[PDB]
RNA sequence: GAAGAUGAUCAGAUACCGUCGUAGUCUUAACCAUAAACUAUGCCGACUAGGGAUCGGUUGUUGUUCUGACGCAAUCGGCACCUUACGAGAAAUCAAAGUCUUUGGGUUCUGGGGGGAGUAUGGUCGCAAGGCUGAAACUUAAAGGAAUUGACGGAAG
């Protein structure tokens, strides 16, 4: 959100839910956010050097955050046939 | 007092007031 | 009856928690040692303090008490619960050298690259 | 309010239940509403289980039993204590009790 | 669908339909009924000119305890009795 | 499961529904050639017969209906068309 | 019965988008649907959606990409003079910087701000944001 | 993507047999079913031994993300599970709750063990639904050993396993010790056999 | 002197956090008011209400004191707490003090061109509580804040210049109305707008950047 | 077994309790048209969540007994039930009482503070008892719903 000339008047553009898109709001205590580490060719964690998901409390209260993580690491490479998009 | 006996006792009292009009018709 | 109250028993397990080298299995020991560890206003609270410290003391050397914890129990213990045996008892040499398991669980290591031998046992039950 | 989802019965998909009487005071009750008990007593206490078998005339007398059901209304069964008053949570409940 | 017609052509069965529930709101009733042109003692006035017939003193209802002093009134225009409050310390002396 | 392919569904999944439930519906009855011991003759029979069919060569009852697939009788071998 | 297929299509896709499924499935198909759809779409509300043919009125599967906040219909289909669109968008619409009114007119079905732009009006058919 | 190494060996895959991992429950919940590989005519479910290994790792690897160790707490009310989060935290760095969670570990700031761990993993998600519940009141993740009939309510990651087993505990809380100790390099490579066995980690009677 | 007891309160301590911003980006919960007070210094409360509630006992009643407090700092941040004491002058201490910790920001929006500084909410926006619902309509630049004078009080501490108001249910209680306020001032930064499609990066938290500062 | 007759209890009980008892209870021809006629929840259509039972039909299949029964799977339809609360609600609670200020799938009926009063009057149906339709004057600041703490109970523990 900006003005007239420009200045983003927004404050605090928020995060948005790897899995819904649902925006997550201050006080959503349920939700997370799911780090995990790059392995490098020798099979070590790089360090500071992460993938990153978010997911809502929404999602998480439902118990498909397991299902969305299979789905986003899959897509991601994290995972291998672990996840499947025909059910 | 209970509603079954008050809508008795106004039925009784209707069944009155018709026999009362009905001397004079 | 004679029932402790909390004034003697959490004294007491503070005691054990903070001084459980110095401390003993006998009364008269515990009774001098209490007294210039903790500042006691009579002597009658005293005796009652020393002697379910001593109860307690008497009770670990027993065993683990719950709810007490004095450096030294658990150190103690890490060391004390490293048994491991020179078999695995999950190593494959307690049977005759390839796993039990069931038929339909061969077909998911046969679909995974796997070429591990199976007695299969059929239970159908 | 409504104190029980089930209306203190035990119809549901039906119209009308036909009455019985409580054993006790001989109240029409629906019969899916009103306690029912099986009772399987011995015919002969078993204080007596012995002197009758002692002047029994046959070897091997098996005693009959009793076998009766009874039906209670609701004031029947609260008053003989064939069941209590429960706490709300503990109304929803509906296992036998477990003594037997 | 919230129990009344959506089609658009349902125009009369709600306009009836509103017009059947208003004579439950007693202000819209009493307006049509013409009740203070009947019933009302003014007649729908704002005031009303009377005769004084007697001095009248009323007890309060509970819990308060006095006595409200107030006149039976003959008003002029349709000659009903009602009975009207005389307000402040001692304006009943002021009416005979 | 808030993500997964409605265009194509597991089969596995998609034979256990109803006939009318599919993404297109589509009968699951069929029509079989029905051989009579006694003699070699194709007679189309529909699976779920309603009718006492008789095959045109000897006039014996092939099938008789039930409630839902027709029951054949002894001695005839039916192969689905 | 069934009186508003329409209806039925946008309640199914709140459904789903409210609950945060990602796709959603529209039985029956229709013209107006189609182009609700493709209006919902070219404002970027919704993703790709797929039309199975079934020999009958058909079938969609929606993509959602979970932008929508709500989309339904107006029932009836009130007549909407261009002078009638500012009183819709102002009960409609969350904002007057987005969200659409969708209106069926001579011109085709399209959103008010388009409507605006080629000075046509029709029936309103439903709404977006 | 991930190397090649980090396939599921047939060592790994004979230990996982031999332990009874792959026995699920009778029952299945409908989120777990994509763990199930195929249902054994006496009931039981057989788990997918493959995703269950690509959860390890991914769980590991979650794990091997947070940067202070201690900031992960392995929780087991199960006794079974208890030795098994009690030598991780040894092997790893990582801080074990073994045995009873108090109510308001994690909410309640004045309490005596109060933590605030970024990530919480658990044995099973019937018996820790307390840690679970607090985990999503203070923005917790949470990784699950869970079953065929574990709920999944407020569980990012699932390992699927079988949480009612003594070796099966004990087996996966190892494998993921080594995976977290092989990603940090303290073992020097994926090749290198560990000096513990899966042995410890196993729950002990008091008998022994 | 404030001993920090939380990681968040020792990050806030030092250098580490500046601003409540990164604490709503990453959904922290605040459990210690100085947060509050080292990050908005300029803060006013409000007490809407001052209520007396009575528990019946065998000897008598027994009664407590219940305050409502509305804190907030003009500027998009406003915060609501409601606590019940002994004493009135302890209940509006402490309901200060969750006031404080409930502290949220609120997106305001242009009614119209964005000419200027963003004057009233993006969206039209609704909050229950009990049987209230509030209901904030955007409004242009000369419409004060058309609400009673409780939802107003609520208004002017967050920031919010130019807004209509339509509330229904029993309003008089006016804890339920404040809580539905409360609830629909919050909901502006959780309803999505078209200008908020684009992807963001999530970013490490600073609790991960800063993992050494909030040890202990 | 209404009414009634009678013996108890009681201060009085033509009440409860006991013994009899007439209409009635049953049936045939007609009337009556009302019930807490209740799920106090209109009907039709769509969608939204897990689970195990169960009745009817159909379709695939057993370390089972003797074709049938049973067992294991699917499904359509029912009667329900358990869990959760995404959601709703004032709450009790609700898989509908959800998809309702982010308010519009179709449609019928009903309500508008408490009484007066389902009364009066007019009409109409009925053999009658009564049914249906159905006011006003006047009067009144609450009546009421759900839940909380306590107090009490000839309620339980
Ligand atoms: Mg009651
Ligand atoms: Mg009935
Ligand atoms: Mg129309
Ligand atoms: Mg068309
Ligand atoms: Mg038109
Ligand atoms: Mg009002
Ligand atoms: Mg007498
Ligand atoms: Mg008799
Ligand atoms: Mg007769
Ligand atoms: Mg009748
Ligand atoms: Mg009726
Ligand atoms: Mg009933
Ligand atoms: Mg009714
Ligand atoms: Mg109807
Ligand atoms: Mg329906
Ligand atoms: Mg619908
Ligand atoms: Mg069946
Ligand atoms: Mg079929
Ligand atoms: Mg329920
Ligand atoms: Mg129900
Ligand atoms: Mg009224
Ligand atoms: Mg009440
Ligand atoms: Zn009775
Ligand atoms: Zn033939």
């Amino acid at each position: 959100m900006e003005n007239d000339k420009g200045q983003l008047v927004e404050l605090y553009v928020p995060r948005k839910c790897s899995a819904t898109n649902r925006i997550i709001k201050a006080k959503d205590h349920a939700s997370v956010q799911i780090s995990i580490a790059k392995v490098d060719e020798d099979g070590r964690a790089i360090a500071g050097e992460n993938i990153t998901y978010a997911l809502s409390g929404y999602v998480r209260g439902r118990g498909e955050a397991d299902d969305s993580l299979n789905r986003l690491a899959q897509q991601d490479g994290l995972l291998k046939n672990v996840w499947s998009y025909s059910r | 007092m209970r509603d079954k006996w008050r809508k008795k006792r106004v039925r009784r009292l209707k069944r009155k007031r018709r026999k009362v009009r009905a001397r004079s018709k | 009856g004679r029932v402790r109250t909390k004034t003697v028993k959490r004294a007491s397990k503070v005691l054990i928690e903070r001084f459980y080298p110095k401390l003993t299995l006998d009364f008269e020991t515990n009774k001098r040692l209490t007294s210039e560890i903790a500042v006691i206003q009579s002597k009658r609270l005293r005796n009652k303090i020393a002697g379910y410290t001593t109860h307690l003391m008497k009770r670990i050397q027993k065993g683990p008490v719950r709810g007490i914890s004095f450096k030294l129990q658990e150190e103690e213990r890490e060391r004390k619960d490293q048994y491991v045996p020179e078999v695995s008892a999950l190593d494959l040499s307690h049977t005759n050298g390839q796993l039990e398991i069931d038929a339909d669980t061969a077909d998911l290591v046969k679909s995974l690259g796997f070429k591990i031998p199976v007695q299969t046992v059929s239970i159908s039950a | 309010p409504k104190k029980r989802a089930s209306n203190g019965r035990n119809k549901k998909g039906r119209g009308h239940v036909k009455p019985v009487r409580c054993l006790n005071c001989a109240r029409c009750v629906p019969k899916d509403k009103a306690i029912k008990r099986v009772t399987i007593r011995n015919m002969v206490e078993a204080a007596a289980v012995r002197d009758l078998s002692e002047a029994s005339v046959y070897a091997e007398y098996a005693l009959p039993k009793l076998y009766n059901k009874l039906h209670y209304c609701v004031s029947c069964a609260i008053h003989a204590r064939i069941v209590r008053v429960r706490s709300r949570t503990d109304r929803k409940i509906r296992t036998p009790p477990q003594r037997k | 669908g919230k129990g009344k017609p959506r089609g658009l052509n349902s125009a009369r069965k709600l306009r009836v339909h509103r017009r059947n529930n208003r004579w439950a709101d007693q202000a819209y009733k009493a307006r049509l009924l013409g009740t203070a042109f009947k019933s009302s003692p003014f007649g729908g006035s704002s005031h009303a000119k009377g005769i004084v017939l007697e001095k009248i003193g009323i007890e309060s209802k509970q819990p308060n305890s006095a006595i409200r002093k107030c006149v039976r009134v003959q008003l002029i225009k349709n000659g009903k009795k009602v009975t009207a409050f005389v307000p402040n310390d001692g304006c009943l002396n002021f009416v005979d | 499961v808030l993500v997964q392919d409605l265009l194509h569904p597991s089969p596995a999944t998609e034979a256990k529904q109803h006939k009318l439930k599919t993404l297109v519906q589509q009968p699951r009855s069929f029509f079989m050639d029905v051989k009579c011991q006694g003699c070699l003759n194709i007679t189309t029979v529909f699976s779920h017969a309603q009718t006492a069919v008789t095959c045109d060569s000897c006039s014996t009852v092939l099938c008789t209906p039930t409630g839902g697939k027709a029951k054949l009788t002894e001695g005839c071998s039916f192969r689905r068309k | 019965t069934r009186t508003s297929v329409l209806a039925d299509a946008l309640n199914a896709i709140n459904n789903a988008e409210k609950t945060g499924k990602r796709q959603v499935l529209i039985r029956p198909s229709s013209k107006v649907i189609i182009k609700f759809l493709t209006v919902m779409q070219k404002h970027g509300y919704i993703g790709e959606f797929e039309y199975i043919d079934d020999h009958r009125s058909g079938k969609i599967v929606v993509q959602l990409n979970g932008r929508l906040n709500k989309c339904g219909v107006i029932q009836p289909r009130f007549n909407v003079k261009i002078n009638d669109i500012e009183r819709w968008t102002d009960n409609l619409l969350p904002a007057r910087q987005f969200g659409y009114v969708i209106l069926t007119t001579s011109a085709g079905i399209m959103d008010h701000e388009e409507a605006r732009r080629k000075h046509v009006s029709g029936k309103i058919l439903g709404f977006v944001y | 993507s991930l190397p090649a190494s980090f396939d599921l060996t047939p060592e790994d895959a004979k230990l996982l047999l031999a332990a009874n991992v792959h026995l699920g429950a009778k029952n299945v919940q409908v989120h777990n079913k994509p763990y199930v590989y195929k249902t054994r005519p006496d009931g039981m479910n057989i788990i997918n031994i493959g995703k269950t290994w690509e959860k390890i790792v991914l769980a590991a690897r979650i794990i091997a993300a947070v940067p202070n160790a201690s900031d992960v707490a392995v929780c087991s009310s199960r006794t079974f599970g208890q030795r098994a989060v009690l030598k991780f935290a040894a092997h790893t760095g990582a801080t074990a709750i073994a045995g009873r969670f108090t109510p308001g570990n994690f909410t309640n700031y004045i309490t005596r063990s109060f933590k605030e761990p970024r990530l919480v993993v658990v044995t099973d998600p019937r018996t820790d639904a307390q840690a679970i519940k607090e985990s999503s009141y203070v923005n917790i993740p949470v990784i699950a050993l869970t079953d065929m009939d574990s709920p999944s309510e407020y569980v990012d990651v699932a390992i699927p396993c079988n949480n009612k087993g003594k070796h099966s505990i004990g087996l996966i809380w190892w494998l993921l010790a080594r995976e977290v100790l092989r990603l940090r390099g303290i073992i020097p490579d994926r090749t290198t056999e560990w000096s513990v066995m899966p042995d410890l980690y196993f729950y002990r009677d008091p008998e022994e | 002197g404030w001993t920090p007891v939380t990681k968040l309160g020792r990050l806030v301590k030092a250098g580490k956090i500046t601003s409540v911003e990164q604490i709503y980006l990453h959904s922290l919960p605040v459990k210690e008011y100085q947060i509050i007070d080292l990050l908005l210094p300029d803060l006013k409360d409000d007490v809407m209400k001052i209520r007396s509630v009575q528990k019946q006992t065998r000897a008598g009643q027994r009664t407590r004191m219940k305050a409502v407090v509305v804190i907030g700092d003009s500027n998009g941040h406003v915060g609501l707490g409601i606590k019940t004491a002994k004493e009135v002058a302890s209940a509006i201490k402490a309901a200060i003090v969750i006031a404080k910790l409930s502290i949220i920001p609120i997106r305001r929006g242009y009614w119209g061109s964005n000419l200027g500084q963003p004057h009233s909410l993006p969206c039209k926006v609704t909050g229950k509580c009990g049987s209230v619902a509030v209901r904030l309509i955007p409004a242009p630049r000369g419409k004060g804040i058309v609400a009673s004078p409780v939802v107003k009080r609520l208004m002017q501490l967050a920031g919010v210049e130019d807004v209509y108001t339509s509330s229904s249910g029993s309003t008089r209680t006016t804890e339920n109305t404040l809580k539905a306020a409360f609830a629909a001032i919050g909901n502006t930064y959780s309803f999505l707008t078209p200008n908020l499609w684009a992807e963001t990066p999530l970013a490490a938290s600073p609790l991960e950047v800063y993992a050494e500062e909030a040890a202990a």
